[PDB]
Order: structure tokens, then C-alpha cells, then sequence
């Protein structure tokens, strides 16, 4: 349905590539962008925090006769290192998965949202793109973008153009 | 007219990984793994660290001639020692324990060198002179700087007039009834003449001990045949790293805010937690593939 | 891929050798000695349409799918229209990108 | 939007615009008589099939070809008013 | 969809707000409610358990001559504390995230269920609301709730009449 | 002829948090963090814990006069000691190997006080009297209650461990600042000697007297000896849990009655208890959001 | 919508049970099969490794007079044991949760994929089953399976079959 | 015609559990919990492990007569010891510091047994002989095999020629009725003889304690003694684990041959092995559910 | 916001200044000396409808959207019906909640 | 459902209604104007001097004229209370 | 559950006592002196149909829902067709599985 | 596809085909005069209502019945359009 992003849309995360008899180009949305960036920044802030360390004098010294203590210390240290490695790796992988899936879900949501207010005045073509039986100027673009597309206004149009 | 949907894409790789696939690109990412290194170790707290190059901590505390005693260093967040000691213990000897001492000096951050004992007041009966050829300094014979060689049944005691912890180090000559006596600590060593091998061109040893006393304490000494009297109490004011870098971590300094580090784990002060991993990148955007 | 063009005046561009129903055609005129000039374009479905600025109303484009052939009405001949006309096809089905790869012999009106 | 253009010899050419266009650019070559044939498309990216001897680079209102007749550069950012550049003698 | 829970319909988790010429009010749906509550309670009982400890005489004493032991013990204790803090925080946050989306998914499932129960005898209006082209008495509420809607039976006048 | 979907809402906040957002309300929630406190320390296992306030564990085991020896406490789940000891060691001295007895005494919940030696028959050749001014009980001179000063024959005595239980033996030697004492076990030996070095004055006393302690199992027997001085034992705390607090009649700062796994009270505790954690609020969500439509 | 798998179709993960006037039987798809098996094997691989242990002589000895050491050793050992038990149990439960939902999502995606071609030539019946107003021979099965269904080719069918 | 969707199903249970519900079947699953056991302990590294049953490690290293000294075992990855020792210490004695020798032999896998001292020419003045009834081997009186009982002031040293770590163990006689001083270049001690009475154990009336020091290449240790000494005769030269169990020729309870990470057999093991865990069923799901219709 | 009402018998309530197509109107009669009395109601779309208990059959309500006005076909002019009639609009589009905020001048029949 | 009526007022019902209640005021001649809607929520724009609270078949206002209390739980048969002299 | 069958020659099988609209009927012929034989079948909806190999065209099947009864036109009589005809119903609505449980008296043509 | 068939007598019977069929098999019994009744449906899975005396087992082109005098029938429903009923059995 959606595979790769366009090289256009210099700024933003989600947007529309409108086209009409008078002009064409790109356009970026706001609310979805703000929500996505805010949530991702919150995720990053949460993960980076929750980590604190005191004076960790890790280096320790032991005498010749106390090799038992040396082995005990090595056991403790290597165990801690392994535990932290495993934990961090699992956490990072999980976070990556849960951000990618969320992004995909959000774009799908925007798609169905735009679908909502164009029940019949348009006709799906594929690849997440639409077109209207009626011709409209630039202003209809803003109307759909803001959600103020008055369906009755263009409903009367002769949808029997076939 | 036509309305399409999509997301912005760019021309960067910024490789990341996840369950779906290894080596997957992304428009924007943040790396939680840091590798900045080789920055010269500097003042962690804006103060000069106590470098002890060319000499060991032992000799440093015990007035080894070679290092000139580093007379003046009022504050030192951490101590950096050369990984390979040089003339670390002039006289061939055997300390008592160098962990209950080497570990206590990892927190204090200042000192008040205080001539605990007056070397001209109340013991002319002694013979303060003495020297070991194998401990000659700058090509000339000398013994030490933090304590002096040494016959009546001598005695003496400190009183701890200053309201701070006072440290006392000493030893005995192993070519008597040496007995340190604290208010709440006691020991009783004896001399022992016995055949020993030659090391550092000497035919014996002298072993060092050290006790800690707090305010309200007044230790009292005693000995008959031998005594290595102290001459300067390194009065306290309350980490160890082996490195060779010029003038933190053993191999440089790190300036970043990430939580995970790939440089050697050992460090002093607040620092990122170490981990054994190569790449830890988070995805803050969307995939990047044209079309 | 095969394409041919033959032809107020009527002009048609027949083609075959591919999926005619999943592509957008176009038309480009050619001057006797100058460069090429765009004329019009229609999407694959047959709803969205455009035209040259200096032609809107004169020349009209219509398409079918059964015959895999298109045609411009090219009505209202004018003296300045002594131009060489061609046929062309888009290089992909994605809207944002465009380039005329398939090129035919064209027609000398 | 508007456009314009500039054996053993180095064939280099430049085509420039008066506005910013990122990638929607291509290149068309044609000898006299025969119909124009494709060339590098999508901001100098090589087009398959055709000989690889032809090539070029450049972007952002400044484009160049790196290689006798004429050639054309076309812009496809603002869509409805397409436009072709002028001739290019060599 | 999910906007805000009605103050009415005191008991239950989901339900319908029926309205008809004869009466109006609320009504709960037990079949999905019992499943949801049972599953959530089972998950809570699962997470709460598995935490058991023996006689943990955490308090330990060390002599003046063993500061090394003091430092080692402090190291191990603080490490355990930090590890457990991080683990528990992550687990609780994860379960909180996983619960709400599950509830929303169940609600959406009930919505598509009612949508499937009948197709053209009604007409979607929005906010998860439907209205029948025909008129039916009280019993049709029970009929739809059980899923026993009889499409041909109420096909009467199911045509363009507006 | 209208149907709509929805969920229940109420008039409660019950704030919860998640990665989605912080400070979000919920219809129903359960808190996994507990804060109940100030409950007076009660019988953990329905038995009286060994309370020995006003005196240290050392003196308690060593018959300090002040605490009256707490003659009768058969069962004690745990020991609660006053954070600041009082008259914890009547006679100044250096008690060795310490904290090993402290860790040993954290489990046994039953004692059988047993006079190991006869105070009347097996040793009249030497006197038993003796007191220390610094150890004058209730304003009158005395020495101790658990063990015996002695005041010459070469003492030679030995227990045999007839009872089939472990028997503890504590004792010490006299360090007069003005003697081949040798405990001898079947598989344990030592040989201390007397000291005469000068000592500073502490607790009005001129010197010290250090104490040791060995453990022996059934089938064992230990034989004593000494020439110059000896501190004979007189009662073995035959065997068969430390908290510092000041609250009246389990944690150092009260009691907890809940089934949650995590605690915010001080981590140190005795017996099975919820794991401690350094966090403020850990509330789980068991329902749906609560915001009026 | 789909509850139990058929006993037939010996080999495969997802497939179709085509029925036509000439013949009937099963047929197994491959693309989604390859994707699912590859992803699941990748999950199994990811979990299995990241577990390396050195010459760990866990067994330790302690003298009669060092029981403090015994207590410390048992403390560290049991702590590590409990931590690893909890971590592994949580990880395995999470993976078990995360595999089944992915399988179901893939099945739903395939169902919508087949829905895509047959927009009105067919008529949904339920339980993920479809049938066409027009009759077609075996080759139409291959056409739909590969997605090459020619909608106009059979669009002309006399859909007014009622 | 008709089209329908579905997934392959089979006739197996393979019970698994998940977040939602307990005891759910699955078409295909993989178990990460292993239970294979009782495989006879074998060569972990293709070498014979040092088996010394019927005698303790101490007696083994100290030439106890009973075990015949296991003269030839060059390669031994690990040591398996009988949980209950037999004749583990021929002569009653107190052997110290048994956590630094037993931890030194957990790695060395090559012993260059080497007669450290000469017993032919350098000890003519010494009366090398003597036996203990409690150490009478095979019904005949003898002393030991790794060292010999033993008046001039004995003085001797090791030539320290071989460029490898050399071990030396010894002890001192404790007559239950002498300035022994090992002197290393950087290690010293000074023990003395005791004469205190001892209880009878193993038919003997006292003990004889043993010590041991480790010295690297370039060292030289010089002995001395006046009243008694236990000279060494074999230095177990090293090349720098323990399994208490018994079974015919790993883990204390057999062998495991699997690649899974988690194990249910007893945690303690030697060498690379799966991590242990306290759980019964850890099965992963690699397929789809299985329910007909 | 603005609303007006003018007028068997016919009665219509015209209004403007808002979105007439996304709200539900209603009616309320008023007695000469007693309190107000509900008479009817309709939903925004124009399908669901109700009526007063003692009126079902005689008084009818119809609505449109072009002119943003509604009409009641006040038939069966029983002499006891001498009640002051008003016009009103709901306060929100959500079905469960209701309150008549926008109140008009009304009509004295 | 039935209603009735008695600065403060008191509206009493014979059945349990949670929140579907409001309040309407009017002086002679002028059309009634909205007052606090919901159980007690105060409508905007209108002067805030008027107020009230109470629920569960028991409602009361808080402060010459007349007022009305209306119930909206059982919908099809709406109902307005009586008068309120002051 | 009940079922009855009565009857070129027409033949019908009336039934009731269940949901006739959510099941698939069928037909099986029986010879005078040997086993049975399948003749036809139809799906529940009434859009998909099959027939016996030796009958295609000769016999036809039709169904309704209001009458809950089906019928086979059964044209082109021929003496070898002297077989006992029955009526039967599937045991479940799932396509892959099948078995004739509800069996009726049948008809002796 | 084709089918075939074979006092306190021990009642057993077998039905075989020339192709592999996993489960789409059943069993139909009929006494003379009356209509055939259902029997174990599926791969020998016991039918309902019928007396439990009747039983059987077998699969994979080999099916058997384990047990009322007369005839019985085995039917295969794998390849659907061309249904087929087995022969007539005796006892």
C-alpha cells in the first residue's frame, strides 16, 4: 500500500502530493507530525533516563594468598556485565520494533482518516491515492486537508461521468 | 485532480537492526553507543589529579627519594599511577597490608602534611643518622624522607590535639618487643634474625605497618632493639588508575551524555555504564528506500 | 513494445505489446526547426486531464482501452499549427515521477 | 518555470533553471530525422538499455552532461505546465 | 469509536445505548465483558506471583580491619537494587502499554461484529452509531444483541426513501 | 431505532503513567507499591522476639549485670537491639573473631542454659571472688554473671559433650598492664600468651581482657589449661536476626501487612518479605481510561 | 474469522481450498510461507545465541571460621539464579505472545490480498470464503493466486443473476 | 466455484503456554528446556579426568599409601572426588589454608612430577625412618609417600633451575607430650613447636600440621629447623575444578549432549555448559495453533 | 446564531447562523398559565422521529436542509390546543446528552 | 417518569436519574433562557450567580420569577416539571 | 427436523424444522437391486451447482428459500432411469467436510 | 477415484481405494426397505445418536469397520465433483 517515501516533501513526516488542473506539488501535515515527534522524543527521554551511577571504584586489588577473593570478584563483575549486556540489547531491539510498527500504524490511520470524508465523490486507485469525479480548484485541497470538505457541495455533481 | 499519500525520504543510510532484518536503513536514528576516545585525561573536577609517575604509591607515601616527595598537592580528585612501578620500595621489605590503605586513599581529596614528631626536641639520646647503600639517592647514600632510622627503653605518644584523623605509618628492622598500643587496638611483634636470600643487593628486610586513629585517641609506642619511627603523618581531609597518557579512564577522557560506553569499563566518578556490544542505534524516524 | 500513429483534423496513435490499461499516454509537438513543445496528457483511467495553455478548447484528447489506442480531436486548425506531432508513453505508473521513454515515429501533419 | 541551455574532444554540457528543482529532471537526445531516444533519467541516473557511454551529473537548478547534434533537458516539478529546453549545438 | 465513557450504564465494561419509539436506555454485553475481566485478572495474578524470597538477612556487619568487605557488599547490594528497580519499572510500563491497546482492540472487534450482523438495513452515522432505515420494536434490540438479526425479514422498505 | 457503542466511566482519577503519556487517569487500577507503616513490631511467628535493649549483644551473651540476664526467653524469632548500646561491655577489652557469633546466633530459636562447670566442687583450690570498680553493679562492686574470674594450680579441666547437641563455650584471658593459656579441641588449637605492655586509661580502667569463643559438636571434648590467668566459663548458651530500632512492642521501623511484592519501607527486613525497590509510584491498569465524552 | 486448520493440506502454512465444476482440492501458497518461516527462524536464532559461559567453576569451598563468606556466596548465587529465571521466563512468554499475533496478521493480510482483485466479481459468504457469479475453469485459480485476475475480462458477466 | 482460506493442521498436542492462556496446543514448537541425563561422565576434552576415589585430595597430594599415588595421569581436565572421603588423611593433623591449594589445581592439566630433593647423599646425618600405627599400610607400618619423617641444624634450599612454577608442601611434628622457618625471597613465616596435651583421635595422641608455598621461576626458598621438620620429596610441578560425586566413567550426575541454553540438571558444572534455571517447561512456538474445524 | 418561526394549520421555524445539517431540532408547547410541555423531536438526518404521547397521528414533523427550516403540519385543530408554541435546538450532536439551549421567540397561535 | 417541585430550590423525582438533568428559567414575556446544564455543570455566557447541586432523584439549586427542572433519562416520553414561585 | 418428498417428470423435496437458508441440500439415486448413486448437489446460496457426469443437461436443479423446498426438473426420461430417488441434507455449513445425515423416505418413481 | 468392498460372528469389514484419502470418509448402513441411516462420520469418528455397538477404524486408502444383517457402504469425499458410492456388502 505504501512502500517508499518520495524525495520531495523537503520537510515533515507525512504529507500529500496534490495535483490539479492549475498546479501541483507537495504539502505536509501538522497534527500527526507533532504527535509522532512528541511521542518518539518522549520514548528517547524515558530510555536515556532511569540510569544513574555513583562513584564506581570498579578496580580492586587482592593479595597473593587471596586468589579466592580474586575469583569471586571476577565472577561478580562478569555476571553483572553479561546481565547488563543482555538487558540493554533486548530493550533496544524492542524499542526499535515498537517505533517502526507505530509509525506504520499512524500512516495507515491518516490514510483511513482521509478516506472517511470522501465516501463517493472520489474513487480509490491504489498505492494510497485518490481522485475526484468532480473537478475542483486549489481550495478543495485545503478543505480536505482541514477536514472541512462539505460532501453535499459536490455530491450533486454528475457522478455518472462514465 | 489527484491526492496521494506518503512520507518524506532522504539520501542517508544510518544502518540499524531489528527482528525483521539486519542492516536496514532509516531516515533518522540516534546511537546509544559511544566511541569517542583518546581525549587527553584532564581535570575531572577542575583540579589537578595526583599523578605519581616513576614511583609507586608505597614509596610516595613513604618518602622515597626518587620522586622528590611531591611536596605540594592540596587537592587531587583521583590518583593515576604508572602501570609499571619504578623504585617503588627503596629498601627491600614487606608491608603489613596495602589494601586497607590503598583503598582508604581513594576517597579523601586533601591532606595536611603535619610533622607528627619533632626530630630535634626530645630524643638526642638516639642516633638519628643511618643509611643504606642500596637506597642511595641521586648517586649518594641516603635512607628515606617520611621516616628515619634509629639505647634506652624509648617511649612516646601522640595526643591527637587536631580534631581530624591522623595516620601513622612505621615498621621494624629485620636484620626486642616492638608494641604499638592503641586505646582500642594492640599488637606485639618481635625481631627475627635468620638466613635470607639477597634481593636488591641486601641481606635482610624491614616490614612496615600502619594504624588509623580518630579524635580522642592517643597511641603509645615502645621498642627495645629496633624501631622505625615516623616523621610525618599524612593527615587526611575526610580511585586508582594505571595509565601512561600525557598531561576519566585509563586510556583517555569521554565527553558525551549517552548511557553506554565501549571504552574500558574501569573509571572514576560519574560515567556511562560499560557494556560489551558493538552497535546500539535507535530509530527516531521512518525507513528510507526510494520509490 | 509496439506503437504507431496515423491521421479540423483527426489524429490517432495505436499501440500494443504491453498493458495499455495500466499506463498514461501523452503527446508532444515538434517545430520545423525548433525544439519540442508539450501538448497535453491524460492519466491511465481516463478522468484526469490537462492541456497546453495556448490550446485549451481547440484540441481535445480521448482514450479507450479495448482498442489500446488514443486520439486527439485536434479541431480548429490554425496557420501556426504547422508542427510535427508525436506519440509517447510514461515510464512508470507512479504519479510523482515521469519521463517519456517509449517514443514512436510520430506524424508530419 | 523556465529553462535554457548553453573525435578526441571532451563532450560536456550544462543546463540550468531559474528555480529550485530537486530530482524531477531527465535528458533527451535526438539526431536529425529519427525520433528522440531516452537518455539518463531521474537527475542524471543512468537509463538501462541505451549505451553507457553517455553520462552526466549535477542537481539543484544546475545540471551537466558528461560524454554531434542536439540535446534537451526537461523539468517535471510543477506538473501541469510542462516545458522543454532549447536546442544545444555542438 | 473511543471518545469517552458514558456516565450511565453503571455496571459492565461495554454495552449499547439503544433507542426506540417506545423506550430508551442502556444495556451491557456480558459475553465480551466476562472474557476481558477474566483475562486481565489472570494476567494480574500471573505477574503478582513468581516473587518469593527466603530468609534474607540483608543486614551484615564488618570489622574496622575489613573495609574491603564493606565496599564489596555495598557494591553487590546497590547493583541488585538498581537491576531490580529497572526491571520492575520496565515490566510495569510494558504491561500498562499492552493493556489499553488490547481494550481498544476488543471494542473495535465488538464494533465490527455489530457491523457484520447486518449490512444495509441500517446506515452508519459515525461515533460508532447506527440507525435502521426500517422501524422495529423493542424485541429487535434483543435480536441484534444475540446476533439473530434476520436480514430478509426486515428487508422491507430497505431502499432509497430519502 | 438507534444503536451506539461505548464503555463505562466514573468519577475517580487514580492517576497512572505509561510510555504513551504521563499522568493519565483510569477507570480501575491496582497499585503494586505499598506504604503502610508505623505498625508496632509484633510476633512474626506468634512468639516474643528477643528484646535486650539498654545492653549490647556482647554483654547480653556475657552476663552483663545491668540487663539482669533475661533469664527466661525460650523462643525468639529475631533479635532487636537498641541502635545505640548502653553499658555494652562492662570491662574494657578486645573481643576477637566477632560478628561470627553474631551471624551464628541469627537462626537458633531455642536455648538450653546449662551450667557447664561446677562452682562449688571441682575447683576449691583457688579463690573465685573478685570485682572491678568500673564493673560495680547497681552501685556495688561485682564482676559478671555468665563467666568467672579466677584467683596457684595448673588448671586442667574438660567438657565431654554428653548431651547430643552443640554446646557453645566463651571465655577470655586477663591482660594486666602492670601463661600458656591453650584451648585444645579435637580438631582445633590455639596458644595465647599474657601481655604486660602499658595501656591508656579508658572507662576508668587501666587495661583490657580479651575474650574468645569456640563451637563444638556432639562427640567432641575440649580441654583447657592456663598458668598466669584464665576466665573460666560458667554457662553455655546451648543452641538448637538482628534489627536496630526503638519502637515499642517486621522491619526496623514497624510492620507491614500486605501481599504486594514491592515495598518502599527500608529494604532491610527479616523473614519472607516483599522485595524492596527505589521507586515512587507503580500502579497497574486493570480497566479502561476515564474521561467524560 | 478463521478458527481451525484443515486436516488436509499436508505441507504448507497458508493456502486455499479451490472448488470448481471440474475438480476440487487444496493448494499451498509459497511467498507468505517463505516470509513467515524466515521470520520465525530469525526469532529463534536471535533468542538462542547471546548466551556464552566461560570455564565457570561455580562450586566453592569455605572454612569453618568463614561462614560469613558462605552466606555471601549463597546470596550472590541465589540472586543470580532468581534474576536469570525471571528474565528468561518473561522473555519466552513475550516471544510466545508475539509470534501468534504475527501469524494471524499475516493471514489477514493474505485475505485482504485476495479480496483486492475480486472487488465485485465475487461475493463474500463468510469464514474467509469467496465465490464468483461467473463460472471459470481451473486457469482462473492460477490467475487469482498469482494476482493476475483480469477484472474486465469477467466484469461483463450478467451480474443480474437474481 | 469457491475459494477459502486456512492453515495446515495436524494431530499433535505439544502443550505450550503464553501471555493469554495456559495449556494451549500448537502445530509446531521448540523446547528450550532440556532434561537428558544419566549419560555416563566421559572425556570432556578427550582426556581422562583425574579420578582419585577412595582417598581425599589432601592425601592424594600428600602421598597417602592407600591410593597407590596414581603415578601416571598427565592430562586431567577436571578432578572428580568421592563425596565421602576414605582414609583422606593418614596421620591426624591440622592442615591450613585449604582454599588456595584446592583452587590452584582447578586449572593445571599437566604435572611434571619431579623429585624436588635428594634422599641419597645430602641426608646422611638424618635418620630417615619411622612409622605410625595409624598409618600402617597393607597391615605393615609406614609413614607416607610424598614426604618423609626425620641432630644438626638442617639447612637446605632449592636450585630453582627449571623455568616453571614449582610447588612445595611440608609440615612440622607436634609431639603431644624449634625455629622452623621457611624463608622465601618475598615471603616469610616462623612457626614453633607445641607440647600441649591433646585428645586421642584415630588412635593417635595429637597432630602434625602441614603448610605449603608457591614460588615462581627465579625464586629460591631456604629452609631451617632445630627440633622437628617434615622434609618434602616430590614437587608437583604445575602447568598453570572439583566434582564431588561417584559414577562409572560434565556434571556431578552424568553428561549432557545438547545445544539449548537452559538446563534443568543440577547447576554446578565444569567447562562451557548451558546456564541453569529453576523452571519446568520453557517451550517456544514456531507454528500455528492446532484445533480441528 | 439566529432563529425565527412564522405561521388544520401550518407552522415552520426558519433559522440560520450555524450548521443546520449537523444538529437535531425539537418543539415545545407552552400553556397560557401552566408550564411548558414537550410535543416532538427529530434527529439530524431525518429518519428517526417521535411524537407526544397524546398526539401521535395528528401532528406531523418534516425537515429539510437546503433552506435550514422545518415545518409541523398542525392538523386536527382541537379547541383545547390553544397553547403557545416555540422552537428550540439541541446543544450537542452526541445522542445520550441533551439540553435545549438555543431558544427562539416562539409563536402565539 | 414523573416530576414535581417545591436562595435554593428542590426538584424531586420518583426514580433514579444520574446526570440527565438541567434547569430552565424564564420571566414572563421573554423566552426561557438556558441555565446550568448537566447535573450541576454551569453553562457559559449566562451569569454565574445561579448555581446548584444534588443528584439521585434529589436536586437543588443555589442562589420573583419561575423555573423548571427537566429529566432526560427515559427519552421518548420527555417531561417538564411544574412552576416555581419565588 | 422433518423432510418430505413428493412427485419429463417433476420432483420436489419439501422440508422444515431447521434453517433452510443456511444449509446445502443434495440428491442421491438408488437402483432396484444394488447400491446408491450420487446425482447432484447445490450450495446453500443457490449460485454454485454441479451435476452427475452421465446427466449433465438432462436433469436440472432449482431451489428457493421462502418455501424451504427444492425440486429437480428431471427431464428426458429413459427406461434405465428407473431408479429410486431420495433426498438428503449436509451435516454442516463448512465446505471441506461433508456427510449426508438427515435422510428422508425418498420416492419410488 | 473408485471404491470397493469385501451365531456370535465377529463383525468386521474393510473398504479400499486406489488413491490416498486422509479423512473425508464415512459409513452408511441401511436395512432393507427403510432409508439408510447415518453411521460413524469422518475418519471412523463415532457418530451421534447411533448405538455405540457400531465402531471402526483405519485410514489412508485402507478403512475397516469393527462391530443388523444386510448391506453397508463406504463413501469418499476428497475429490469433490465426481462423488462415488462403494459396492454392496453382505454378512
Amino acid at each position: 500500500f505504501i512502500e517508499g517515501g518520495w524525495t520531495g516533501m523537503v520537510d515533515g513526516w507525512y504529507g500529500y502530493h496534490h495535483q490539479n488542473e492549475q498546479g501541483s506539488g507537495y504539502a505536509a501535515d501538522q497534527k500527526s507530525t507533532q504527535n509522532a515527534i512528541n511521542q518518539i522524543t518522549n520514548k528517547v527521554n524515558s530510555v536515556i533516563e532511569k540510569m544513574n551511577t555513583q562513584f564506581t571504584a570498579v578496580g580492586k586489588e587482592f593479595n597473593k594468598l587471596e586468589r579466592r577473593m580474586e575469583n569471586l570478584n571476577k565472577k561478580v563483575d562478569d555476571g553483572f556485565l553479561d546481565i547488563w549486556t543482555y538487558n540493554a540489547e533486548l530493550l533496544v531491539l524492542l524499542e526499535n520494533e515498537r517505533t517502526l510498527d507505530f509509525h506504520d500504524s499512524n500512516v495507515k490511520n491518516l490514510y483511513e482518516k482521509v478516506k472517511s470524508q470522501l465516501k463517493n465523490n472520489a474513487k480509490e486507485i491504489g498505492n494510497g491515492c485518490f481522485e475526484f469525479y468532480h473537478k475542483c480548484n486549489n481550495e478543495c485541497m485545503e478543505s480536505v486537508k482541514n477536514g472541512t470538505y462539505d460532501y453535499p457541495k459536490y455530491s450533486e455533481e454528475s457522478k455518472l461521468n462514465r | 485532480d489527484t491526492i496521494c499519500i506518503g512520507y518524506h525520504a532522504n539520501n542517508s543510510t544510518d544502518t540499524v537492526d531489528t527482528v525483521l532484518e539486519k542492516n536496514v536503513t532509516v531516515t533518522h536514528s540516534v546511537n546509544l553507543l559511544e566511541d569517542s576516545h583518546n581525549g587527553k585525561l584532564c581535570l575531572l573536577k577542575g583540579i589537578a589529579p595526583l599523578q605519581l609517575g616513576n614511583c609507586s604509591v608505597a614509596g610516595w607515601i613513604l618518602g622515597n627519594p626518587e620522586c622528590e616527595l611531591l611536596i605540594s598537592k592540596e587537592s587531587w580528585s583521583y590518583i593515576v599511577e604508572t602501570p609499571n612501578p619504578e623504585n617503588g620500595t627503596c629498601y627491600p621489605g614487606y608491608f603489613a597490608d596495602y589494601e586497607e590503605l590503598r583503598e582508604q586513599l581513594s576517597s579523601v581529596s586533601s591532606f595536611e602534611r603535619f610533622e607528627i614528631f619533632p626530630k630535634e626536641s626530645s630524643w638526642p639520646n638516639h642516633t638519628v643518622t643511618g643509611v643504606s647503600a642500596s637506597c642511595s639517592h641521586n648517586g649518594k647514600s641516603s635512607f628515606y624522607r617520611n621516616l628515619l632510622w634509629l639505647y634506652p627503653n624509648l617511649s612516646k605518644s601522640y595526643v591527637n590535639n587536631k580534631e581530624k584523623e591522623v595516620l601513622v605509618l612505621w615498621g621494624v628492622h629485620h636484620p626486642a618487643y616492638v608494641s604499638v598500643v592503641s586505646s582500642h587496638y594492640s599488637r606485639r611483634f618481635t625481631p627475627e634474625i635468620a638466613k635470607r636470600p639477597k634481593v636488591r643487593d641486601q641481606e635482610g628486610r624491614i616490614n612496615y605497618y600502619w594504624t588509623l586513629l580518630e579524635p580522642g585517641d592517643t597511641i603509645i609506642f615502645e621498642a627495645n632493639g629496633n624501631l622505625i619511627a615516623p616523621w610525618y603523618a599524612f593527615a587526611l581531609s575526610r580511585g586508582i588508575i594505571t595509565s601512561n597518557a600525557p598531561m576519566q579512564t585509563p586510556q583517555g577522557a569521554i565527553n558525551s551524555s549517552l548511557p553506554f560506553q565501549n571504552v574500558h569499563p574501569v573509571t572514576i566518578g560519574e560515567c556511562p555504564k560499560y557494556v560489551r556490544s558493538a552497535k546500539l542505534r535507535m530509530v527516531t524516524g521512518l525507513r528510507n528506500i526510494p520509490s | 513494445v509496439q506503437l504507431v500513429e496515423s491521421g479540423s483534423l483527426r489524429l490517432s496513435c495505436a499501440a500494443s505489446g504491453f498493458t495499455f490499461s495500466s499506463y498514461g499516454l501523452s503527446w508532444v509537438r515538434q517545430a520545423p526547426g525548433k525544439g519540442l513543445e508539450w501538448v497535453s496528457y491524460i492519466s491511465n483511467s481516463g478522468i484526469s486531464t490537462y492541456y497546453a495553455d495556448s490550446v485549451k478548447g481547440r484540441f481535445t484528447i480521448s482514450r479507450d482501452n479495448s482498442k489500446n489506442t488514443v486520439s486527439l480531436q485536434l479541431n480548429s486548425l490554425t496557420p501556426e499549427d504547422t508542427a510535427v506531432y508525436y506519440c509517447a508513453k510514461k515510464g512508470s505508473t507512479l504519479i510523482p515521477y515521469t519521463w517519456f521513454d517509449v517514443w514512436g515515429p510520430g506524424v508530419l501533419v | 518555470i523556465v529553462m535554457t541551455q548553453s573525435p578526441g574532444e571532451r563532450a560536456t554540457l550544462s543546463c540550468r533553471a531559474s528555480q529550485s528543482v530537486s530530482t524531477s529532471l531527465a535528458w533527451y537526445q535526438q539526431k536529425p530525422g529519427q525520433a528522440p531516444k531516452l537518455l539518463i533519467y531521474g537527475a542524471s541516473s543512468r537509463a538501462t538499455g541505451i549505451p553507457d557511454r553517455f553520462s552526466g551529473s549535477g542537481s539543484g537548478t544546475e545540471f551537466t552532461l558528461t560524454i554531434v547534434g542536439v540535446y534537451y533537458c526537461q523539468q517535471d516539478y510543477n506538473w501541469p505546465p510542462l516545458t522543454f529546453g532549447g536546442g544545444t549545438k555542438v
